[PDB]
């Protein structure tokens, strides 16, 4: 399909997520072929500790750049689980060590909390944690 | 309110009241393995001191408490606040001075001093032994500046048995458990700190208990003015009560009405 | 700027500090759709809520985990009787600002701080655990401590009496008489605060029988073959056929042949199929192990997670004994003094997933069939040898093969993925020695334990200018989370006689790096045990140098100090969360003024603590 094989997954050609975005949903999509498929093979043992972990490589890979912030909404558009909670997990980890100020810089953000506010809301976060 | 500041607590049940007073570096949790040896028979009174570590450190006025006087004023203040008409008092082991002082300027108010790890000075003389000879003493001090002069600016004081110890590391060990400008405030008034000539003016009669090994007793037991019986445990140490208390016990209860 | 779907974002934050700043020290986007549902489920307060809790807005509508066990004063009984609504007014409020709480954790001094607690989240109340290290009421009925959860909570499956102190009697009064409850159990932790010598069989057989569906049960019980009632043979049996849903279940011999035999541990697992995860650790030992380990593998199949006490020959030399069991994730031998070289060697076939091996006290094994399995198992990660491993002593850690990869290491006493390390050094040992230049260099080491035992009196007196070497862990550059337990080294505490030496040494020697760790970010400190006193206490050297660490967001002492040396700390600029947590049997003060600490004090002290300005 456009903006066609194992496209089986979202919520089975529409102008919304387009070229662009749509070209990387199929990248992680097929990758996830292998995923599905590699259980299938090769010899009765396992041989079964590379999707559980070693299948994440390319999952922590594939998120250089966004938007991307877009392609939430395209993952959104299409009802597909364990690409929303991988790259809405990799938006949590650059929301960590930000300070107030460095989140609202690298997420275009209005700080917009008044003095009055702002402490009072903190100081609703010095009843929790200690 | 001083009964807030410093701490002070009534716990037994009883007609006669033991007042318990703690020494220096120390505070009032020292007597918490006796207490309980005394604490059916007896209304026990405790307080923390104003120099102790578990007491506010603002209220150590330091233009003020520079004599042992106006430690007996707070000891004072506190038995006339709870109401106190009379009370057996045991003291260590300043606080068996500032019992002394209390008793002369107040005979009235106690019924027997007991008087733990007493000495009248603790700067012992050419003549003679009564304390810890000036050169350690000194040692001791030198420690404490340290520890002051570290604490301000920031840095780690970390002066303990890093000393000589004499007689004077047992002593000194439970000094440095306090704010270090406190502890070197309240040690200086410690060592300057003399009343043997005050101790003939004692009328209560009083019993010393002494920690184990002419020396001490035989001087202060003819020159008391009191009725003055000296027994000395068997075991060392600064704080019998504590280490050592099952036997502390029994010189206390034997050292009373 | 998408919307309202950030919540799924939001909801795998997970760290507690970066969802305070976003959102509620930063724009309202989040600040009221982080404070809604994405609060991840969890909150360990802070201050007396039965002081000043004027908020409003302070609603969290999806949080399952509340945690008032670190609410402050810490041992404090947290509204109980020794006026109702001064406790209701409390937990009304409580439940207004977390409703739909259905896991819970206290500080259960005595049962009325549940009664009073719980009939809010009656309904919802699934798991609850229950902390106290101080004395029990000794005047409690006696199956009073548990009444109020079985009676009211009535949605109650799991519970957790890990470090809730009890006597034995207690869990087996209140669990063996309200059927209907204790009958729709699936979770049990009965280690009551490491303090009983264990659950008897008299004791603990019954308990089994009255919860029938349980799924996980975790236990000390007595196994000392001179006693009428240790657990052996039959009692566990009657344990596996009362609760044969067990899958993971956990049982250690308290301490300071017997009676259990491959006979009857055959018969045992033969009536526990579920098992997944299982431990046996005692001091008294099992002696063939072979045939009963073969029988796991043959009728527990799912037995992945498996850790054994003083259990001999499991394994002898070729052909496969305690490797027969296929699928161990992860396996520690506890206690061999029949584990050869040999057996290490062939149990790479158990290489299913073991990502962690273990080693205790097993002295014939050699520092070379370690090389052996981290050889045959590639994919071993976590790992542990110790206390009495005689053959290994450092050498072993210079053991090579998978210095690339093991995430965690553990011993007595590049490396490019330690994330996690354990030491475990004794008496008056060094640091920097035996670890620094035995091997060194751990560029994404986080987490460091050290513990330290024990009896200091007959230590020599440390040369002056030595140290434990603190400071030569500053080499660590992403090392922000320590844990300094000098718990277990006694000593003399303010009076030592003549010729001894006090503990504020013993602090001195310890501390003294820590200044030098710039990294560090998150220490606990237990403090040394004076033979007899039970209040572990700072000294000056002591709070001095944790002064110093500038670094640190948290600073927990397991022990107390006074209000003088509680000042130090204000100091250490941004430091937020600071407490004394004595969580060891016995707790003790204070309706008693049994320690130099007063609450008076640190409820002062804690408003110096957040009334300064900090990140």
């Amino acid at each position: 399909l456009k903006s066609e094989a194992v496209a089986l997954e979202s919520q089975a050609p529409l102008p919304n997520v387009t070229s662009k975005i749509l070209a990387k949903v199929i990248e992680y999509c097929k990758r996830h072929v292998e995923a599905a498929a590699s259980k299938a093979e090769a010899v009765e043992g396992a041989a079964t500790s590379d999707d559980d972990l070693k299948a994440w490589d390319a999952d922590f890979m594939k998120i250089d750049q966004a938007t991307l912030f877009e392609l939430i909404l395209a993952a959104n558009y299409l009802n597909i689980k364990n690409l929303l909670d991988l790259t809405c997990q990799t938006v949590a980890d650059m929301i960590k060590g930000k300070t107030p100020e460095e989140i609202r810089t690298t997420f275009n953000i209005k700080n917009d909390f008044t003095p009055e506010e702002e402490e009072e809301v903190r100081r609703e976060n010095q009843w929790a944690f200690e | 309110n001083i009964l807030e500041a410093l701490n002070v607590r009534v716990v037994g049940t009883g007609d006669r009241i033991l007042f318990l007073a703690h020494g220096f570096g120390t505070d009032q949790s020292a007597w918490h393995l006796i207490l309980p040896y005394f604490t059916q028979n007896y209304r026990v009174v405790l307080y923390d001191l104003v120099c102790a570590g578990s007491v506010n450190p603002d209220y150590f006025d330091f233009n003020r408490y520079t004599t042992l006087d106006p430690y007996v004023d707070d000891l004072l203040n506190i038995v006339d606040s709870l109401g106190i008409q009379n009370c057996a008092y045991v003291g260590h082991s300043v606080s068996a001075m500032i019992g002394i002082i209390a008793s002369i300027r107040r005979p009235e108010l106690f019924s027997k001093l007991i008087l733990i790890g007493f000495s009248p000075r603790f700067l012992n003389d050419e003549d003679y032994h009564g304390g810890f000879e000036e050169g350690e003493i000194e040692k001791v001090f030198s420690a404490m500046e340290a520890n002051y002069e570290a604490w301000v600016h920031g840095f780690a004081p970390l002066a303990v048995g890093a000393d000589v110890p004499a007689a004077v590391r047992e002593f000194s060990r439970t000094l440095f458990n306090m704010r270090p400008d406190i502890s070197l405030f309240v040690s200086r008034t410690v060592f300057n700190s003399d009343l043997r000539g005050v101790l003939g003016l004692v009328r209560v009669p009083t019993c010393v208990i002494q920690t184990a090994k002419a020396s001490v007793a035989e001087y202060l037991r003819s020159h008391l003015g009191g009725d003055t019986t000296v027994e000395t445990l068997k075991t060392e140490g600064h704080l019998p009560q504590l280490s050592a208390p099952a036997q502390l016990a029994q010189f206390l209860r034997r050292a009373l009405p | 700027l998408p919307e309202p779907l950030l919540l799924h974002i939001l909801s795998f934050l997970t760290d507690v500090r970066s969802r305070h700043r976003a959102a509620l020290a930063c724009g309202r986007m989040r600040a009221a759709e982080r404070a809604t549902r994405s609060e991840l489920s969890l909150r360990g307060d802070p201050r007396s809520p039965g002081f000043l809790f004027l908020s409003h807005a302070f609603r969290f509508p999806a949080l399952e985990h509340l945690d008032l066990s670190l609410v402050s004063p810490w041992g404090h009984p947290l509204l109980s009787s020794v006026i109702s609504e001064q406790n209701a007014f409390i937990a009304a409020r409580l439940a207004g600002c977390f409703p739909a709480v259905t896991s819970l954790a206290v500080y259960c001094r005595d049962p009325t701080t549940l009664a009073n607690l719980t009939p809010h989240w009656q309904a919802s109340l699934r798991r609850v655990k229950l902390v106290r290290w101080h004395q029990r009421p000794p005047t409690l009925p006696d199956g009073a401590d548990l009444e109020p959860l079985l009676e009211t909570c009535a949605a109650l499956r799991e519970l957790d009496l890990s470090e809730f102190y009890c006597w034995t009697e207690d869990v087996v009064r209140a669990l063996t008489t309200h059927p209907s409850a204790t009958a729709a159990l699936t979770h049990l932790d009965l280690g009551l605060a490491a303090a009983t010598d264990g659950f008897k069989s008299s004791e603990l057989g019954p308990i089994a029988a009255s919860c029938p569906n349980l799924r996980k049960l975790v236990a000390p019980c007595l196994f000392n073959p001179r006693f009428s009632d240790c657990v052996g043979d039959d009692a566990l049996l009657s344990l596996a056929t009362s609760c044969p849903r067990l899958t993971v279940l956990r049982l250690s011999e308290p301490f300071e042949e017997a009676a259990i035999t491959v006979a009857g541990l055959v018969a045992f697992f033969a009536a526990l199929p579920a098992l997944e995860d299982f431990t046996m650790d005692l001091q008294h030992n099992v002696l063939e192990a072979a045939p009963a380990m073969e029988a796991l593998a043959r009728r527990c199949p799912r037995i992945k997670f498996l850790t054994l006490g003083s259990f001999q020959g499991l394994c002898k030399a070729s052909w496969l004994h305690l490797d027969g069991v296929a699928v161990c994730g992860g396996l520690e031998s506890l206690y061999m003094k029949n584990c050869q070289d040999l057996t290490d060697a062939s149990l790479a076939a158990i290489g299913r997933g073991c990502r962690r091996l273990a080693k205790f006290g097993i002295h014939g094994c050699d520092l070379v069939t370690s090389a052996g399995i981290r050889r045959l198992a590639f994919t071993l990660r976590p790992t542990l040898k110790e206390v009495t491993v005689l053959h290994c002593r450092l050498l072993h850690t210079a053991e090579c093969l998978t210095a690339l990869s093991p995430i965690r290491d553990r011993i007595e006493s590049s490396w490019e993925m330690l994330r996690s390390l354990s030491l475990w050094f004794s008496a008056g040992q060094l640091l920097s020695p035996l670890i620094s230049a035995g091997l060194d260099s751990c560029p994404v080491l986080e987490e460091i334990s050290i513990k330290v035992e024990g009896d200091c009196r007959t230590c020599p007196r440390p040369a002056p200018r030595t140290i434990f070497g603190l400071s030569d862990l500053a080499g660590f550059p992403v090392l922000a989370k320590m844990k300094l337990d000098l718990s277990e080294a006694v000593g003399y505490a303010l009076t030592a006689p003549t010729g001894q030496m006090d503990l504020s040494l013993w602090e001195r020697f310890y501390l003294h790096g820590i200044e030098s760790l710039q990294t560090l970010y998150e220490l606990d400190y237990w403090p040394p045990q004076d033979k007899d006193v039970h209040h572990r206490s700072l000294t000056l050297p002591a709070v001095g140098l944790i002064q110093r660490c500038v670094g640190l967001r948290k600073l927990f002492i397991h022990g107390t100090t006074h209000e003088h040396f509680m000042t130090f700390f204000l100091s250490i600029p941004n430091l937020r969360d600071m407490q004394l947590r004595e969580d060891y049997y016995p707790a003790p003060e204070n309706d008693l003024m049994f320690t130099e600490m007063r609450a008076e004090s640190w409820l002062r002290f804690e408003v110096q603590l957040n009334s300064r300005q900090i990140d």
